[PDB]
Order: C-alpha cells, then structure tokens, then sequence
RNA sequence: UUAAUUGCGAUAACGAACGAGACCUUAACCUACUAAAUAGUGGUGCUAGCAUUUGCUGGUUAUCCACUUCUUAGAGGGACUAUCGGUUUCAAGCCGAUGGAAGUUUGAGGCAAUAACAGGUCUGUGAUGCCCUUAGACGUUCUGGGCCGCACGCGCGCUACACUGACGGAGCCAGCGAGUCUAACCUUGGCCGAGAGGUCUUGGUAAUCUUGUGAAACUCCGUCGUGCUGGGGAUAGAGCAUUGUAAUUAUUGCUCUUCAACGAGGAAUUCCUAGUAAGCGCAAGUCAUCAGCUUGCGUUGAUUACGUCCCUGCCCUUUGUACACAC
C-alpha cells in the first residue's frame, strides 16, 4: 500500500455545500517546503499529521 | 385547626371574594384597593377610595 | 481532646460526609470497609485516591464516610471525593507542608473529580416535551 | 455573544472624564470604588462596569 | 478484632447463614411450601423449591438487624419488583404479606428478634449474638 | 490468554489497521448525485475505526448463541492481524475501492 | 326534588360551572376565572 | 411556661423584619432563647393552561406560592407571657402563639 | 431464501460414548472458554461449566478469572 | 457435578393424554406443551409427583409420567389449596375441576353453546365473532376478517 | 464584529424611545456571619453483642454537653469573558493554555416592541349587541339509552418482535409534591388471607406521621435455549374483591386457563449538539374507582457536529414586477 506522509500548517476554511469538508493547507515531510492543496472531512487545525493515498492531485472546491 | 396551607389559601380567596365584591357596587365611588390585616380577636379591613365622606 | 477533622463530598443526589481522626488506621463506610461498597467494578475507582501514593499516609488514621442519596454509580462517586478531601484536611491539620504539596499535586495532576466537585447538574424539563431538550412529534400534512 | 452595550459604555466614559485619578488597573477595588461613586442599582452590572473601566485603562497606558 | 456482618460480604454471609439453618436448627414449615410466588408481581415459584425459606430467614434476620424498626408492610415494598402488567408499563408491586408475616412469626419463637414498641421489631441479645458470631466464622471458611 | 501480548496494544494496532484513510463526499450536480473522494482526518479515522468494530460485532453476536464477550474479542484480533473476513476490514476496503473508483 | 349526587357534584365557586375543576387546593373554581383573577394565587411568577 | 412564637408570611422581606424585631424585644432583660431556625420554603405548584379552549399550542404555566415559616422558642416565667404578647403584626404576616 | 435451520444439537445430557472424547480432543487447545465449548464441542453452556469444573478437578486447567455467564481457560502448558 | 448415563431408555417422541408430547427438553417445560396446563401449574405437578426437575422428557420412565399425569384428573384429592384449577365453582356441579388436554375445548364449546341459547349480549356477538369484553374495535382489530 | 440596528467606525444629520439588552427566579460554591431535637453530627451516661487484647457496630429524648461540614434560606461574597501569544483602522471583536462552581449572553425559564389574522371561544363568566323561544317554552329538573357503536382510512401514544435476553431468588440507592373539623384524606404498627383485600389501634393540619416514599431501570446467583419457543398477551371463558343509589356494552384490581398477528416495518417523515437524546420509574392534573395522556421530579446515560444554505424557512441591501384582497 503506497502511502505518503502529509504535514499540515495552515487552514483555509470549511468548504462543501453540506459544510462537512474543510480546505486545509498541507505540506510534505519527504521533500519538504512543497505546497499542495488537499481536502479533509474531520475537524483539523494547525500542527496535525495526515496520510494521503496519492500525492499528485489538486481540487479547488467541492459541493 | 385546619392546615396552614388551607388557611393561607382560604383567606386568599376570602380576599379575592371581597376585592371582587367592593368593585361591584362601589365602582362609581373611586375604588382603589382593599387590604386585609390578620390580628387576634379582631380583623382589620381597609378600603382605598376617594369619596370617603360620600360612602360614610 | 481527640484530633479529628471532617469533610464532605457531592454528586447528582449523593452527599458523602467523612469523619477523619488519628487512630489505628481504619477505613469504613456505613459500617462497611472500603473493599465492600458494592460497585464490583468501580472498586478500583474508589481505591484510586488512596493508592497512587501508597498506604504510608494511612498508617494510623481512621476515616469514616457516611453516604446518602444518589444513584449507584453516583453513590460510588461520592466516597472518593470525601476521603480525598478528608485526606487534604488531615494534611492541613496535623502533618507538615512538604508531604502536603506532594500529595495534592499527585491528586490534581491525575484526575480532576478527586477534589473538584462536578457542577454539571441536570437541566429542568421544558413544556411540550418529554425531556429538557426534547420536543413532541409534529406530524403535519 | 460577549459584546459590550452602550448601557455599560455610557456609564464608563462618564466615570473616566470625572473620576479618573481615583481608580487603578486593579479589578476588585474598582468594584469597591464603584460604591463610592454615583449609586448603581444592580450588582451584576457592577461586575461589567468594573471590567470595562480597566479595559480602557489598559489601552490608555 | 471483632467481626460483624458489615465487615463481610452480603452474599457469602446470607449463604453461610442459610447453610447454617439448612443443617442446624429448625426454622419452621410454612405450609404453602413451593406453591406460592412469594409476591404478587411474580408468576413463578422459586427454583430452589426445597429452600427459599431458611435463606429467606437469613435475609430478613440480617436486614432486621441492619434496620431498626420496620414491619411486614415495609417488608413488602422492600422486596417488591416491577410487574409486566400486560401491555402496561412495568409498575412496582409489593411482596406477599402472608409470606413475610409467616417467616416473621416463624422466627419469633426462635428468638432471632423480639417485638418492639411504637411499631416494628427490635433485635434481642439472644438473637444477635448468633447473628453476629456467624459473621465471625464465615470470613475464615475460605481458608 | 490467546495472543498473550498486551490486549490494549492489540486493539491499538487494530485501530491503526482498520482506520480508513480516504472517503468520498457528496456533490449536488443537479438531477443526479455524484461522489468525489478526498482524504480523511486522523481524528475521523480513529472515531470511525472504533465504530466499525462496534457495529461489526453487534450483528455477529445478534441472534446467535455466541455472546458479545468474545465476539468483540475475535473481531479486534482479526482486524489487527488482517483477515479480510471480519466486517471492519470488509467495509474498509469497500470504501477504499469506492473512493478509488471516484478518485 | 328527588336527587342523589354525592359523587362529585362540585361546581365552580365563582361561576357555578361543572367543567374542568382543579380542586384539592382550596380554590375549587374554573381555569378561566383562575386566569383572570391575578395577584392572589401564584402571583410571584418568578418562573 | 414554654412560650413558642410561630411566624408564617409570604413576603420574605416582611417576616424577617418581624423576626428581627421580636428577637430584639426578647433580647431585653435576659430572656434566654435560641436563634431563628430556617425551615425549607414550601413552594406550591399550581399548573394551568394559558389558552381557555383547545385552539393554540400546548402552552403551560406554573404559578408558585413561596411561603416562608420561621418559629422561635422562649422559656421564662409568667412576666414574659405578658411582655412578649405585644403584637408587632403587619399586613401579610400571621402569628401563632402556642404555650407549653 | 430463509430456508429451514439446522436445529443445533448442543448436548444436554452426557453419556459414555461422548463423555470419553472430551479428555482426548480438548487437548492441544491454546485458548479455551465456555463459549468455544458450545459451538465446537456441541454441548450446553451449563453443561460446559460443570464439565470444565470436573475437568479442572483433575488438576489440568484452572478458572483463573471467571464471572457470570463467562469464563477463561487454558490447557496444560 | 452429577454424571448420569443415558441408555436406550431415551426416546425422542412422547405420547401422553392422547396428545403429542415432544421430548429432548426439560420435563417441567415439556408438560406445558400439552394444552390446558400452563407454566405455573406445570411445576406444581412436577414437585407434587416427587420427580427430578432437571431431567429431560426423553429420559423418563413410565412410572414417573404416570405419577405425574394421574394428578391432573383428581388434583383436589392430592392436598392442593384449590385456587389454580381452571374450572372452579362450575355452574353445573359447583365443585373444583381441572379439565384435561382434551376437555378444554369441549368445555368452552359447552360454555359458548349455552351463551348462544340464552341470547345474552355477551353471546350474540360471540356467535357474530365480534368483541364481547367492551374493547374498542372501531379503529383496532381491522385486519382479522 | 456580535445570537441581537449587538458594538466600532463612517456619515444631512442631531437628539431620542420601545424591543433585545437590561431585570427576576431556579440549579450551581461558600468548611466566611445568625443559626437550628419539626435536619443532623461527635462525645459524655444507660444498655446489646462480636474478640476479648487496643476496637467496631448499634439503640435511647428529658441522659445531657459542643457545632452547623453534610440538611434549610437571610443578609452577602463570588467570573467581568480576568493573563499571554496570535488576528483586527492593529478599535469593536475571536481562538489555545493555568485555581476552580461555572468562559456555547454559567445553563434554563419568566416578562417579552408597532401592526395584523376579518385564527379559536357567544359550550367559562350574573359581560355581551342582533335574531329566535318564553309555559304540551329551545328555561330548570326526573327515568332509560348516546357520546365507547364498524365495511373502513388516518395522528399523537404503550407492549413488543428475545440472548447487551426471558424467568425466579440476593445487593437494592433518589427527588418534586400532596395529605381530615364539623369532615371524613394520606395512612404506620399488630393480626388474618397465595394474592387483591379485611379487622384492632397508633402518629400527624405536617422538614416532625404517611416517607429514608428502601421505586424502577439496575448488578450478583441459578434455569432456559435460536425453537412464532419460557419473547408477546391481543383474544376469550370461569372464579375472588373494591368504588358507588345503580355498574350488563366485562369501571377497576386479583387468580387459573385459551396463547393470534407481530420475526427489526417500503415510499416518506418526527426530535436532538450535552447530563443532552434515549432507557426507566416517582409525585400531581382528570378521580367516589379507573393512565397506555399531560404537567413537574428523579436514576443510568452514547457515537456523531463546533460547519453550510443544497431542500425546507428567516433578516438586511440591490434589481425586476402588467401583484397589491398581495405567486
């Protein structure tokens, strides 16, 4: 199961029409100082640790 | 003799009965209020009105 | 005279007055000792205040607690605060400070309700509903 | 909604423009001093007027 | 250092005392043995048909020394229980008066307790030395 | 008694194993509904992980002679070691392939 | 007049109505006159 | 002569004025006594519907009586049954004089 | 489909033809309890309790920790 | 800690009181199968016959079942306080009787046939099949006819 | 920015008012004051026992002594968002940490602005205008039925659909309230009866007596077994009592027997962010008797949110209107 470790620092805001999805800024531990935008379901804030199945994607907003 | 609870609601409805009755025939005599005072051996009732000598 | 102090505890409907005095070191509630208050699981829960520093503090101290009211788990939740508060009162009445400050910080740094009474009281029920925050079925067309 | 209202605001700057060099950054003696100023009815409102008055007194420093 | 019932568990004490009356001492014979429900909310007689009485005596004797002044009417609500009143929700139903009266009268001549004034029954010395000595032996039966 | 290691470390390992990492969302679209898949916060990971074991053993012990005492016990070891037979792992891969299809 | 009653033949004290009575509290009156009387029963009205 | 004075009044500010006053009168001379006991407030619960008819929501109200009662106990010979019976009564205050 | 059930046949009265195998088939079992006896040895829950008590009388297994409607067991190791 | 041998005397089928009785289960609850005897009365007869309670119905001898069922015909002779019988103070006889498994429906048929000849309110609707106990059937019990 | 025209600030506006806020009550803390056999606590006396060796458990109002921490509210104090670091013309305002009773206006309620409904009520009023009747009166009242009736459709509700269970024995803990005088209420204790229930007395006009309402949900010992079966008691039959002048279309309670559908309910829909929902019981309203309802109280007591306007609705601003009894 190829997974990548993901580090979050900043948070954008809660997105989605239902409001159950949050726009969160997330970085990468391996090859740090690289910015990729990703979505999340559960409540998030600064200084959390997340795992992503895939690393090459970009979703701006969701409904 | 009777319970104090039944006593303090009996004089209440007693006061309600009197307050209603004064306004029935003394309405045109400037009724303001009626106060009841509980005392041993004597009961004190005072009516607040304007034309005192007319009802005297 | 006799060296004795008394404390008390709280719960939803349970109060736990505790009598603490210097003697042969006995523990009992309602005439029954600590190992019989019948939670049968929370037996360790009520052991908690008097175990995390050992039995050296209860060598020659009799404590007796009387409990009245509250549910079974509420009843069990009452003795632990009474004995812990009685433990503090004994520390505040007979023994020195260097033992006292270590005892209290071990109590507070682990669990709050050992010395902190719970202020989360039930909310009164409201009209038009079975519960405090419940409403009846509307069933319109 | 922890937002102040003009009821405590009208009394506050009125206290400052006339009774400034009486109070201090302190809180509870500000509550006690409020008794020594024009009478105020509710003690609950006294908890807020004392809390507000020191709030401006942090800003002025 | 002196052991009472309060210093021992409730279940093992009333079991040891029940075995004491099972083996030694005759409590009484109720007459309506294992044909009653021992209450009104229940519909099944006790499974321990040959017993349910000397352990009944042990429980009431322990509690009549636990409590101070209670009567058979109080005993009915002490050992009552919810009754499945058909479709209606469960409601508390008091225990049978005759059963509690019979065991109390069974144990009056035994001496376990004596009649008290102002209502209820108060424990006699003859009936509490044995009620307290049994606790002094029941805690050592494990070893 | 079985797998004599610490049970609390086994259930922790089971939580890590059975915790889903990504899940799909709901998108209006208009007329028809579509699902978009993004990642799941670790707080939601553990909170969903405990539930999956809970309602995976409820029906397993429901209407059966087997009690709930060992039904939870067998479910947590199966999730921890990995068996692809218990309800928790089956649902975990079901949502993984659901998110994979709508990735 | 031939009459039996004696089984709840109680009317309103102030309006003589055999409708819903509160009773068992010393008032034995109807709900509406209980409403439009004021300052006699439960006047405090803190709650 | 065990003279006991019992007070029953609704207005909480009023019987306290009476209770403080009788204590002051009983404080004169010596007239040993005990302080004012605080018995629980007997709150009365009357519950009525706001709407007279069935139209409208199921709106409910609870009108309450807050009666406060506080008695005192006095023990002294025959002078005090004459020097205490002086009634300091006010509207809304009821007194019950019981001896022995 | 909801077809006819198997009518499980957990033992309710012991007998020699099936009493003998418990001492020979239960061995080599790492984890034992009352529940595993019901669904594998096809015996009753109450029957399991007495049989395990009889089997533990021979000094092979011990209750360790037990309570109402539950028990834990382990063979001689 | 009792061990009992189960020889060939065990049978999977029973036949008592001209009715089918199932075995392989507890005899106390196996007697409830036969109609006309409930759970309460079942344990009274079981303990009055001085038989074991936890023995199964299949492993049962003729003498024990005969002793159990000979109570049913004339229980009053066997020192019962006589308040469990289903037929007490009957109109025809006035004595206390316990109708067996086959007289239960014969008795109520006689009870129903005398209600019908008398044409009482409780009998006309019973012939009609409607409610006779006063229970409401305007909105409840629709799906029974 | 705030739940809030709630505040900052801008500004042909200034000065204002109502509502909200403010205010009050309840639930919270006080080992700080007055305290209190109609609540208690400890000890001194009498007395009972267990090992007697040091203690423990008790009972006792005329055996007293000291106190109000636990029980009761009086005057009162107590958190106002108080500190840091972040964010903001760096103003209002928001978030994370330490004492604790409290950092979703501490929680929940009461009161609750102008105007309107042609919303309900003449079946509450000895308050009613008009029409009708006014004496074989639509007035009062007496007797017996009716509002309970089913070919049926719907709305709030309870038992459920069994193993986190059913049944029977042990531990078995709360709060709110009510209770008789010229009447008959709550009923304690003893005795009798399986049970309901019956008799003789006792205590109370009430923190004192009912009542520690010893309640249930709850846990400990056993039986049962995955079986429309021990789940379930609809359905009926017979017998035992209570209420009442009378209870039959069983008022209601108790006993035995008969033991049906119901096996987690399809469109759709209802309530809910903490002691909350839900599970469970208690007091009161209707009552001479009868809770499956409601009003209050108490026990156990979850997961899931800290967001949005997508559906269903609301407020402010702009635009459009052939609407205005107004989509």
């Amino acid at each position: 199961t190829p997974v990548t470790l993901a580090k979050v620092i900043k948070v954008l805001g809660r997105t989605g029409s239902r409001g159950g999805v949050t726009q969160v800024r997330v970085e990468f531990l391996e090859d740090t100082s690289r910015t990729i935008v990703r979505n999340v379901k559960g409540p998030v804030r600064e200084n959390d640790i997340l795992v992503l199945m895939e690393s090459e994607r970009e979703a701006r907003r969701l409904r | 003799l009777i319970s104090k609870k039944r006593k303090l609601v009996a004089d209440g409805v007693f006061y309600a009965e009197l307050n209603e009755f004064f306004t029935r025939e003394l309405a045109e005599e400037g009724y303001s209020g009626v106060e009841v005072r509980v005392t041993p051996t004597k009961t004190e009732v005072i009516i607040r009105a304007t034309r005192t000598q007319d009802v005297l | 005279a006799v060296p004795s102090v008394q404390t008390f505890g709280k719960k939803k409907s349970a109060t736990a007055v505790a009598h603490v005095k210097a003697g042969k070191g006995l523990i009992k509630v309602n005439g029954s000792p600590i190992t019989l208050v019948e939670p049968e699981i929370l037996r360790f829960k009520v052991y908690e205040p008097l175990l995390l520093v050992g039995l050296d503090k209860f060598s020659n101290i009799d404590i007796r607690v009387r409990v009245t009211g509250g549910g079974h788990v509420s009843q069990v939740y009452a003795i632990r605060q009474a004995i812990a508060k009685g433990l503090v009162a004994y520390h505040q009445k007979y023994v020195d400070e260097q033992s006292k400050n270590e005892l209290k910080k071990a109590f507070t740094s682990y669990d709050r309700t050992l010395l902190i009474a719970d202020s989360r009281r039930p909310e009164p029920k409201k009209f038009g509903g079975k519960g405090a925050r419940s409403r009846f079925q509307k069933s319109y067309r | 909604g922890r937002v102040r209202t003009k009821t405590v605001k009208r009394a506050s700057k009125a206290l400052i423009e006339r009774y400034y060099p009486k109070l201090t950054l302190d809180f509870q003696t500000n509550k006690r001093l409020c008794d020594e100023i024009a009478t105020i009815q509710s003690k609950r409102l006294r908890n807020k007027i004392a809390g507000y008055t020191t709030h401006l007194m942090k800003r002025i420093q | 250092p002196g052991v009472s019932v309060r210093d021992v568990a409730a279940q093992d004490f009333i079991n040891a005392y029940a075995s004491f009356l099972q083996r030694q001492g005759k409590l009484e014979v109720p007459g309506y043995v294992d044909i009653v429900k021992t209450s009104s909310g229940n519909e099944m007689p006790p499974q321990d048909a040959e017993g349910w009485f000397y352990k009944r005596a042990a429980s009431v004797a322990r509690h009549i020394y636990m409590r101070k002044q209670v009567g058979v009417g109080k005993l009915n609500k002490l050992y009552g229980g919810a009754k499945s009143r058909g479709v209606r929700p469960y409601k508390h139903i008091d225990a049978s008066g005759s059963i509690n009266r019979k065991v109390l009268q069974a144990l009056e001549k035994i001496g376990i307790v004596e009649i008290s004034p102002k209502g209820g029954r108060r424990i006699s010395e003859n009936g509490q030395r044995d009620l307290d000595r049994i606790a002094a032996q029941t805690l050592e039966e494990d070893e | 008694v079985l797998t004599d290691q610490n049970p609390i470390q086994v259930v922790v390992d089971a939580i890590t194993n059975t915790g889903p990492r990504e899940d799909t969302t709901r998108v209006g679209g208009g007329g028809a509904a579509r699902r978009q898949a993004v990642d799941v916060s670790p707080l939601r990971r553990v909170n969903q992980a405990i539930a999956l074991l809970t309602i995976g053993a409820r029906e397993a012990a429901f209407r059966n002679i087997k009690t709930i005492a060992e039904t939870l016990a067998e479910e947590l070891i199966n999730a921890a070691k990995g068996s692809s037979t218990s309800y928790a792992i089956k649902k975990k891969d079901e949502l993984e392939r659901v998110a994979k299809s709508n990735r | 007049h031939p009459r039996r009653y004696g089984k709840g033949s109680r009317q309103c004290r102030v309006c003589s109505s055999h409708t819903g009575l509160i009773r068992k509290y010393g008032l034995n009156i109807c709900r509406q006159c209980f409403r439009e009387k004021a300052n006699d029963i439960g006047f405090n009205k803190f709650r | 002569i065990k003279i006991r004075i019992t007070l029953t009044s609704t207005k909480v500010k009023q019987l306290e004025n009476v209770s403080s006053n009788i204590v002051k009168n009983a404080e004169q001379h010596n007239l040993v006594k005990k302080g004012p006991v605080r018995l629980p407030t007997k709150v009365l619960k009357i519950s009525t519907r706001k709407t007279p008819n069935g139209e409208g929501s199921k709106t409910w109200e609870t009108y309450e009586m807050r009666i406060h009662k506080r008695y005192i106990d006095l023990e002294a010979p025959v002078q005090i049954v004459k020097r205490i019976t002086q009634i300091t009564i006010e509207p809304g205050v009821d007194v019950e004089v019981v001896v022995a | 489909k909801k077809s006819m059930k198997d009518r499980a046949q957990h033992a309710v009265i012991l007998d020699q033809e099936k009493y003998d195998r418990i001492l020979k088939e239960v061995p080599t079992y790492r984890y034992v309890s009352v529940s595993v006896l019901v669904d594998r040895l096809k015996i009753g829950g109450s029957l399991a309790r007495i049989a395990l008590r009889h089997l533990e009388k021979e000094g092979i297994i011990k209750p360790i920790s037990k309570h109402s409607k539950q028990a834990i067991y382990t063979r001689a190791t | 800690s009792l061990v009992v041998q189960e020889q060939g005397s065990f049978q999977h089928i029973l036949r008592l009181l001209n009715t089918n009785v199932d075995g392989n289960i507890k005899i106390v609850y196996a007697l409830t199968t036969i109609k006309g005897v409930g759970r309460r009365y079942s344990n009274l007869v079981c303990k009055k016959a001085d038989v074991d309670l936890h023995k199964r119905a299949g492993e049962l001898t003729q003498e024990e079942l005969e002793r159990i069922v000979q109570i049913m015909q004339n229980p009053t002779h066997y020192k019962i306080p006589a308040w469990f019988l289903n037929r007490q103070n009957d109109i025809t006889d006035g004595k206390d009787y316990h109708t067996l498994a086959n007289n239960v429906e014969s008795k109520l048929r006689d009870d129903l046939e005398r209600l019908k000849k008398i044409r009482a309110h409780r009998g006309i609707r019973h012939f009609w099949g409607l409610r006779v106990r006063g229970q409401h059937t305007k909105t409840t019990g629709r799906r029974r006819a």
